[PDB]
């Protein structure tokens, strides 16, 4: 398949950043996209073979190579905040099916002054009473708070196994300060399990929330934790009421 | 007469000291018209005959590209067909590719090919129905199948029935001057006693074109067919090609032999005698 | 097997006149692989500048290439193609015939 | 050359079949391709035609190629809410020799879940660390209602999201809403499409 | 012109 490494990374103006890509299906066509919020896929670069590129759409602010058939990375030289977007590539055969296959994609965020990524806050909500005798279940929130950018991965961990069944979280976050260019952002995840669930003391409940910010080694001087890619969790357990 | 387009492929791999070398070049009749070389410091099309430069930019940016997507899918594959005779890394191998169409006298379609070679020998082509293959060898049969699986004949179909034979009529009315042309064969004849008792006599035709000719000897009026040598037409160098045919008589004998020379530019069919 | 060994052809591109200036060819075909070393020679000296057409192929898979040089033929002045190929063990000379 | 996609949005209640128009002005093309997209997520490539076809099929998914007329429809048997995403077709050149293709701007799908016997509500709930601090969650509500915006720069409200409770064949709509406010206690947050035919309110404590 | 689409062998 198409893998892209890194999914999210965080550069201030400046910095140099290559996005790798590589497919193992000998494909002799391989692509690069940035794609902004809801706008579409914007062509950057592409390459029919080893030895060639051409430009695409927006080749500015972006170099390309093509040294091999499986790899084809994508460098901007010099950081810019207009290239804050997602960067998809994507490659095919030259015939055949000529079907596309896009990698997972690549959240770049840039930022002229690194102070602004913070962490999230995270918080879990208990069940309501009401709820539990007037639905007999129980629904647990959780609650991602004051983080920035909006890099994260949200999953509920119900004994100590992630679980999927009863949980929807917002398919987008929201910005706590819309007017703001640069509000850091909330998001909110439900898990609904049956009354007689939440009111077991021995069940466990564990919202957790993995932040891509700052790569270890990045500068930083604030009476502040570095705003690092870290986990940060809130727990709760059942309750006989 | 008929009228072809041929593109012509090869690419041949390199042990441990390079990419594979890879030549592509194209033709009208027997007019090369362009050609690729992996070697060459160009690492573009480049136009080989006349015409065709009034193509724009547009057409070799094109060209270039697409014959370049043509070598990356033979460097791949090399790879695949080691592996289908599961052969060694350590010697090169080479893979051959030839594929176009013809048109009648009054340039209407009438054939189409697509024909692939490893190491100088058929592996997989298309049949003239254009809708199925004919596999070689059992290597084929794996190429084969995943062909029907790719649909690729009925992709090739439109190119061959169309894309190739549009542009065929293009280069030749855009040629006229250079394809439409007919040169006669500038004929003579040769006579060195070969053996004690006989000596060869060689028709010759001389810069001509096309390359289609037919050199026939004759004694006593009856083609004398074995016993005349014909050595395989070759180029002038100028764009105009050569070739004789021969037959040594018993000496005294030669009266009686005559050399026929059939060409398109030829208004009526010459009959010499030495 | 797998190797064909060319057929080669030495020949003048215009009819052989001593002492007019002309073009000295040598048509090697029906050889594979494709790798090919071809010299044109004067009196056995190798001659240096040599230019060949691009490599292209017959129906039957085999190679064909052409070296083209220009030369003045004379009387005495022996001229020949020098051909080596995988399939040869020796440099393959062919002395040139003007009558043929 | 061109990639149109309308109707541009697409809402309809789970279970109804469902159809995705698409439309090119150049028929040349070696084939066509349908994509999915939600926010946030990659693209998911769903089924691939090539010029040469028609009829292409996985799962629930189904889709036509009339190239000659430059269009094709992406179908989908019972619909769940799960399809909810934008889905893309594009297109890739039979010549020009550039192999780039075509992308249209796509069609948004949303497929409201159908909530057999609702019950809305909306309950107040509680961190479980420190007090005070708590949350309300609009809950249960039908699939004909929208849950507005908040107007209030210090009031935040998730839009609504469908979970499942897939052993217990339960489906269920929630939007929360939360301040850092020292101004109100749920039955104020929502003030904007309420529709409390029987928004069940708590009486706190 | 050649051909677009070359498939694999």
């Amino acid at each position: 398949g198409v893998t892209q490494t890194p999914k999210f990374q965080v550069l201030k103006t400046g910095q140099s950043m290559t996005l790798q890509c590589a497919q193992d299906m000998n494909h002799e066509y391989m692509s690069w996209y940035r794609q902004d919020p809801g706008m579409g896929l914007r062509l950057i670069h592409y390459s029919v073979g080893a030895g060639i590129t051409d430009q695409g759409e927006v080749p500015n602010g972006y170099n390309v190579s093509r040294s091999t058939t499986e790899d084809f990375p994508l460098r901007l030289l010099s950081a810019a905040p207009s290239q804050t977007s997602v960067y998809f590539c994507a490659s095919s055969y030259v015939g055949n099916t000529g079907e596309l296959f896009f990698g997972e994609g690549s959240r770049l965020t840039v930022l002229e002054d690194l102070k602004n990524v913070f962490p999230p806050e995270v918080a879990v909500f208990e069940p309501s009473e009401a709820e539990i005798s007037h639905t007999q279940k129980a629904t647990l929130v959780c609650l991602a708070t004051g983080f920035y950018p909006d890099h994260v991965e949200l999953s509920w961990w119900v004994n100590g196994k992630e679980v999927h069944s009863g949980v929807c979280t917002d398919p987008q976050p929201l910005k706590e300060q819309p007017a703001l260019n640069d509000s850091r952002y909330a998001l909110s995840s439900r898990l609904r399990v049956s009354a007689t669930f939440w009111q077991d003391p021995r069940n466990h409940f564990r919202c957790q929330v993995q932040f891509y910010g700052l790569s270890e080694n990045d500068e930083w001087t604030q009476d502040r934790a570095k705003p690092v890619t870290q986990i940060v969790s809130a727990e709760a357990w059942g309750r006989a009421d | 007469g008929s009228h072809s387009m041929r593109y012509f492929f090869t690419s041949v791999s390199r042990p441990g000291r390079g990419e594979p070398r890879f030549i592509a070049v194209g033709y009208v009749d027997d007019t090369q018209f362009v050609r690729f070389d992996s070697d060459a410091a160009s690492q573009r099309m480049e136009p080989r005959a006349p015409w065709i430069e009034q193509e724009g930019p547009e057409y070799w940016d094109g060209e270039t590209r697409k014959v370049k997507a043509h070598s990356q899918t033979h460097r791949v594959d090399l790879g695949t067909l080691r592996g289908y005779y599961n052969q060694s890394e350590a010697g090169s191998h080479t893979v051959q590719r030839m594929y176009g169409c013809d048109v009648g006298s009054d340039w209407r379609f009438l054939r189409g090919y697509h024909q692939y070679a490893y190491d100088g020998k058929d592996y997989i082509a298309l049949k003239e129905d254009l809708r199925s293959w004919t596999a070689a060898d059992m290597a084929a049969q794996t190429t084969k199948h995943k062909w029907e699986a790719a649909h690729v004949a009925e992709q090739l179909r439109a190119y061959l029935e169309g894309t190739c034979v549009e542009w065929l009529r293009r280069y030749l009315e855009n040629g006229k001057e250079t394809l439409q042309r007919t040169d006669a064969p500038k004929t003579h004849m040769t006579h060195h006693a070969v053996s004690d008792h006989e000596a060869t006599l060689r028709c010759w035709a001389l810069s001509f074109y096309p390359a289609e000719i037919t050199l026939t000897w004759q004694r006593d009026g009856e083609d004398q067919t074995q016993d005349t040598e014909l050595v395989e037409t070759r180029p002038a160098g100028d764009g105009t090609f050569q070739k004789w045919a021969a037959v040594v008589v018993p000496s005294g004998q030669e009266q009686r032999y005559t050399c026929h020379v059939q060409h398109e530019g030829l208004p009526k069919p010459l009959t010499l005698r030495w | 097997m797998i190797q064909r060994t060319p057929k080669i052809q030495v020949y003048s591109r215009h009819p052989a006149e001593n002492g007019k200036s002309n073009f000295l060819n040598c048509y090697v075909s029906g050889f594979h692989p494709s790798d090919i070393e071809v010299d044109l020679l004067k009196n056995g000296e190798r001659i240096e500048k040599v230019e060949h057409s691009d490599l292209s192929f017959s129906k039957d898979w085999s190679f064909y290439l052409l070296y083209c040089t220009e030369f003045t033929p004379t009387e005495k002045d022996e001229y020949a193609c020098r051909v080596n190929h995988v399939t040869l063990s020796q440099p393959c000379i062919v002395k040139w015939d003007r009558d043929m | 050359q061109q990639v149109t996609q309308i109707p541009a949005a697409l809402s309809v209640p789970e279970g109804e079949n469902l159809v995705l128009n698409c439309s090119f002005t150049d028929s040349a093309i070696y084939n066509l391709q349908w994509f999915r997209q939600d926010p946030g997520g990659k693209l998911t490539s769903l089924l691939l035609i090539q010029s040469s076809q028609r009829e292409q099929t996985s799962g629930r998914l189904n889709a036509s190629l009339d190239k000659s007329a430059g269009s094709s429809t992406l179908y989908i048997a019972a619909s769940q809410p799960g399809d909810s995403a934008t889905y893309l077709c594009a297109v890739r050149p039979t010549s020009g020799g550039s192999y780039i293709p075509t992308f249209g701007r796509g069609t948004s799908l949303i497929v409201h879940p159908y909530i057999q016997n609702p019950d809305p509500a909306v309950y107040q709930l509680r961190d479980s660390k420190s007090s005070d601090k708590s949350v309300c969650l609009f809950t249960d509500f039908d699939s004909q209602t929208n849950v507005s915006q908040s107007k209030d720069s210090d009031v935040y409200i998730t839009d609504k999201c469908v979970l499942d409770m897939r052993s217990m064949d339960f489906k269920s709509n929630s939007a929360v809403a939360w301040s850092n406010k020292s101004d109100f206690a749920c039955a104020n947050a929502f003030n904007n499409s309420i529709i409390p035919e029987d928004t069940f309110f708590p009486s706190p404590e | 012109s050649l051909l677009m689409w070359i498939t694999q062998c």
